[PDB]
């Protein structure tokens, strides 16, 4: 139908510019950590690129079942697996962005503690804490559960609780403290006595721009996890939803290997 | 003052001695640096490469 | 590998560890650079905080500096002025007092010009100390101010004399939307210059942090 | 009044113009128009040294042709195996600021110095396991730019005080001094039989002097802008000489002028580094674009280039059996390079 | 000047413990790696335990394996080897030995004086008779090719004078060791190793001891003694 026309545009959309722009970031941010005194941001930024490219290596298996209107029917045993590498790509890279906001913040109110204070272990505690949580969250979630489809009311008592519990601690306190570090980074890089004009801007646009593309999105496919416990039924948008947070594993790479 | 007076009289005695010594045709000094780099090619790695056998790098 | 190839690629090990935490040492202490023209009241500035170059080491609120005295070189700037590339801050001394003894202040403008143009500091935060005010504001009663700028058209007064300095400094940059040059009034008995100094590095710390970030 | 004497400098001076136009017939060029050219040159980074935390500034070569010394600005001297890429050692100095590092012929002193001008020994073959400094040479007012080893006693500093002087390691004082420099000298090359070596000054002159008296016999003219390389031809009676012009430049300790000219159009960088090959039919010279062109010494073709560098090269010596090349930058890499 | 001063001897019964403290001073202990090896009464010299300059890499001797315990404290410059179980055979006079990465080699140049305790590479005839002013040669074998990839033969010659530590004269067999006269000298194919004395001195007699710093496992030779003939 016309839904899965224009679904199938957008994919490849996705992983024909996300490959090239993810491969060469990846290429560029391994050799800084090679590079002496390696930052904690690029650590997580090195994390970034891992996350991201995850999610491309399984995009080639939702584009088949874009393909032919929902076809290539696989056990669930792969489709299983298909399921938690993709949520976990898109779940470890909400924590990441997290703590490149956090990094951020704290290089602008706090510069002096931040310069004397900094060492690649924390970049790795950080980076190490968002894969344990985001694999320690999904994991959870594949075990209770054309692709899979509305299971039993049952069953469902249990699904839908652990899909919203999944979104409310895993997204929203990292949208939480995204907000939080940023509208301080934005609020004091205006206010700063000497900072040069066109070097003020692009800090407090880029940033805007960062967020931006943290609520939209991964906004909408957790989104639907809270539309799913109040209107107790699977969302039928989940589909779109999800291209959304694609469309960031291919446009984080731009806005930092610029 | 006498400064000024000693630095030029030592400028003037040292380019006197510059040129009192003895000068070379510059085809004879041509042959020379010609000769020498012909006589060592064969032993200069940077001109013939050697073999990775007796190659340290 | 034989026995003692080993117990040599080992010893590389531990060499290379020993630099690298070194180097981590190195990135955490602030450099400075003092350019002073002519003895502006070098030791003036530099007893207040805390045989070639004079190397000065002081901390302030936790934040060890480095301050070089390289005015004493006395050889061609040029050959040497690129090893300080990569500097946080030029620490710049200007007697106030000088411009009633070719004149004197116009040896520190030509020497501020070759350092806030050169090609190895096109970014680099330039900290201008105007020391020696006590005595600028007794001159100024006794001295007019136009010896030493015939263009000059204010009067003989103090706050007005010291703004027209600073404006002549602050104008011989031609790449003042890059970097900023700060300005500070120095007296003998003054207490708060090392305050200023660690005011200016902040936002050059500000700068390079966020540069790691992906920002600039 | 002194015009007296300018007068007849100015007629002396014109006496040397003269004779140099004498003894010129035919050009360096001209001569080897026969010669087989060499071609195409290739050389690949064997081995690339890391460690080194700041722009490396100088590097020398043993004579064992494995060691390596390397001089940067973060304050370490370390010694390098080339063929095995391990650091031998890593000698801590009192002063960050190092413009020039030496290697003693025999392998027991390493020399460094730098805006200090204080020219510090190491003694390398201790008891202990530590490297102390054996000496500090004081006395120049000037920032160290060049330093060589006559042996292991007798050491020629160049510094920024527009004077050379022959250093003695037993007495720490300057046994001879050498005046008539302008401009202060920045780079110096040791003659192969160790009476003589060239100086180059930022006075855009070369000049000639004896280690056993202390006096300058030729001062050669033709750069249009201030030295910064020097080194000497493999035979000797030859040396080649580097500026910040983007021209290479050959002289000859008898003809006592320049023959051929070694530059390009599309080359408007400075020059770091002039040391020539075994043989001396190869010149390579090291300069701010990132690059070390190949040049030709008796064609002034272009037969190679180097690239592989990120930030302007500093340092770039050859080998002592001319087996492998090393270039030193200011990106706090070594690249040792070799033919196939 | 270069001291090494060992203490914790004395009588040990059978199945004790006893640890011994090889004092350091006058040179940099912690980038020198320290070895031990002792020699039993009118017998060779055998290799023990061996700890590096960063205490990182440790190897261990197989009749000692796991019974000997060694450790290193580089503030105190001191280095200690504990002992667990000993046996009739371990009674002998322990050394410390330093060893630096050297002139592309690791030189046995300093030997302790050594402490007294009470509970392949085969050498020429123990005995041999000389006499002042002849030159005497001692020849060698090793049961491998002690020739590397890298064009270097580790061989190691020392001398023991009589009521002396022993001295390193000869290290990779073709480099002479620091204070050592000219007169020594060496030679091998890897397999075959010979010494060569040019002339013989009143401070030569002592027995000479092979050393291979091959592989670890570094296998002393039976000794060769120059007594002075009547």
């Amino acid at each position: 139908d016309w839904k899965s026309s224009l679904i199938l545009m957008a994919y490849i959309i996705i992983f024909l510019t996300g490959l090239p722009a993810n491969l060469l970031a990846l290429r560029a941010f391994v050799g800084r950590v090679r590079q002496p005194q390696p930052a904690p941001v690029h650590i997580l930024l090195l994390s970034l690129t891992l996350a991201d490219l995850l999610l491309l290596l399984l995009l080639p298996f939702k584009i088949i079942e874009a393909a032919s209107n929902f076809r290539w029917y696989l056990p669930k045993i792969v489709c299983a697996l298909t399921g938690f590498g993709f949520y976990s790509s898109i779940y470890c890279s909400t924590w990441l962005l997290a703590g490149i906001s956090i990094e951020r913040y704290l290089g602008v109110a706090f510069p002096v503690q931040y310069k004397l204070s900094r060492r690649p272990l924390y970049g790795v505690i950080a980076a190490l804490v968002a894969w344990v949580m985001s694999f320690g969250h999904c994991t959870i979630v594949i075990i209770v559960q054309t692709c899979y489809e509305n299971f039993t009311d049952e069953q469902l008592d249990v699904v839908l609780p652990v899909r919203l519990e999944l979104c409310l601690v895993l997204f929203f306190i990292p949208m939480a403290v995204t907000i939080f570090c940023y509208w301080r980074f934005v609020w004091i890089m205006l206010t700063q006595p000497h900072v040069g004009a066109q070097r003020r801007r692009r800090a407090v646009g880029l940033a805007v721009v960062t967020l931006l593309n943290f609520l939209v999105c991964f906004g909408p496919y957790n989104v639907s996890h809270l539309v799913g416990f109040y209107q107790r039924k699977s969302p039928w948008w989940r589909s779109i939803a999800v291209v959304f947070s694609s469309l960031n594993a291919s446009l984080d790479p731009l806005l930092f290997y610029f | 003052n006498t400064a000024s007076i000693a630095q030029a009289r030592k400028l003037v005695e040292q380019l006197k001695m510059e040129a009192n010594i003895d000068r070379i045709k510059v085809s004879k000094a041509a042959a020379d640096l010609m000769a020498y780099c012909e006589a060592h090619a064969k032993e200069d790695p940077l001109l013939t490469p050697v073999p990775a056998s007796e190659n340290p790098f | 590998l034989s026995a003692e190839d080993k117990a040599a690629v080992e010893r590389s090990k531990m060499i290379d560890r020993n630099l690298r935490e070194d180097g981590e040492k190195a990135a955490r202490e602030v450099k400075l650079l003092l350019l002073g023209a002519g003895e502006s009241g070098k030791s003036t500035i530099v007893k207040q905080m805390k045989t070639g170059i004079v190397e000065t080491h002081f901390t302030f609120k936790d934040l060890h500096f480095k301050m070089f005295d390289v005015g004493g070189q006395r050889s061609e700037r040029k050959k040497w002025i690129h090893c300080f590339e990569g500097v946080t801050a030029i620490i710049f001394c200007v007697a106030l007092s000088d411009y009633d003894l070719m004149n004197r202040m116009h040896e520190s403008m030509k020497l501020f010009d070759s350092i806030c143009n050169n090609k190895w500091f096109t970014d680099t935060s330039i900290i201008l100390f105007l020391n020696k005010k006590d005595l600028f504001e007794e001159k100024i009663k006794k001295s007019p101010l136009t010896i030493c700028y015939p263009e000059y058209a204010g009067s003989n007064t103090y706050e007005e004399a010291a703004a027209y300095i600073q404006c002549q400094f602050e104008d011989l940059n031609k790449r003042k939307d890059t970097k900023e040059i700060y300005t500070h009034f120095t007296c003998a008995t003054d207490t708060k210059n090392v305050q200023f100094v660690f005011d200016a590095v902040t936002d050059v710390i500000i700068k390079n942090n966020l540069k790691d970030c992906g920002l600039f | 009044e002194l015009d007296q004497l300018r007068q007849e400098a100015e007629q002396l001076k014109n006496q040397i113009r003269d004779a140099r136009k004498a003894c010129a017939d035919a050009t360096l060029s001209q001569i080897t128009n026969n010669i087989d050219p060499v071609g195409r040159i290739q050389m690949r980074t064997r081995r690339t040294l890391r460690g080194h935390l700041a722009k490396i500034y100088a590097m020398h070569w043993g004579t064992d042709s494995r060691l390596l010394v390397s001089a940067s600005q973060d304050g370490k001297l370390i010694i390098w195996d080339s063929y095995t890429t391990n650091k031998v050692h890593a000698i801590p100095l009192r002063s960050s600021w190092v413009m020039t590092c030496a290697y003693a012929p025999s392998g027991n002193y390493v020399a460094c110095g730098g805006l200090d001008n204080i020219c510090s020994i190491y003694n390398l073959k201790t008891r202990e396991g530590n490297v102390r400094v054996s000496r500090e040479l004081a006395g120049h007012t000037g920032y160290l730019s060049c330093c060589r080893f006559l042996d292991d006693n007798q050491i020629v500093t160049s510094s920024g005080d527009t004077t050379c002087a022959l250093w003695d390691i037993e007495t720490g004082q300057q046994t001879t001094t050498f005046t008539g420099h302008t401009g202060d000298v920045m780079s110096l090359s040791l003659a192969p039989d160790t009476r003589l070596f060239v100086s180059g000054a930022c006075d855009a002159s070369a000049k000639l002097w004896d280690v056993r008296e202390g006096m300058c016999r030729q001062t050669f003219t033709g750069h249009e802008s201030d030295i910064n390389a020097i080194c000497f031809f493999p035979n000797g009676n030859a040396f080649a000489t580097g500026s910040d012009d983007a021209t290479c430049r050959l002289f000859d300790l008898r003809a006592d002028q320049e023959l051929m000219t070694y530059s390009h159009d599309n080359i408007i960088c400075g020059i770091t580094s002039v040391s020539f090959s075994k043989s001396g039919r190869l010149l390579l010279a090291g300069y701010d674009d990132f690059n070390c062109n190949v040049w030709d010494a008796l064609k002034a073709d272009r037969a190679g280039v180097l690239a592989g560098h990120d930030n302007r090269v500093s340092c770039l010596g050859v080998t002592d059996d001319g087996m492998a090349v090393a270039t030193g930058s200011w990106d706090s890499f070594l690249k040792i390079w070799n033919g196939s | 000047d270069v001291q090494l001063v060992e203490s914790g001897g004395g009588l040990v019964q059978p199945g004790g413990s006893r640890k011994l403290s090889c004092s350091a001073s006058g040179f940099a202990f912690s980038s020198f790696g320290m070895h031990w090896v002792r020699q039993a009464p009118e017998k060779g010299l055998e290799w023990v335990a061996y700890i590096s300059s960063g205490s990182g890499t440790i190897y261990y001797a197989d009749t000692v394996k796991g019974r000997f315990t060694i450790s290193r404290d580089d503030p105190k410059n001191t280095l200690f080897l504990q002992m667990t179980s000993l046996r009739s055979e371990d009674t002998a006079m322990y050394y410390c030995v330093r060893s630096i990465y050297y002139y592309g080699s690791s030189p046995f140049d300093f030997w302790g004086q050594g402490t007294t305790l009470t509970v392949v590479m085969t050498q020429a005839t123990s005995s041999v008779p000389v006499t002042p002013g002849e030159s005497v040669s001692i020849s060698c074998r090793s049961s491998k090719s002690l020739l590397h990839s890298n064009g270097n033969t580790y061989l190691y010659w020392f001398l023991q004078r009589p009521g002396q530590s022993p001295q390193l004269l000869i290290y990779r067999m073709s480099n002479l060791a620091s204070g050592v006269p000219d007169r020594f000298s060496g030679s091998g194919s890897g397999t075959a190793f010979t010494l060569t004395i040019s002339r013989l001195e009143a401070e030569d007699v002592g027995v000479y001891y092979c050393m291979q710093h091959l592989e670890y496992p570094l296998t002393f030779g039976a000794g060769t003694k120059l007594e002075l003939k009547a």
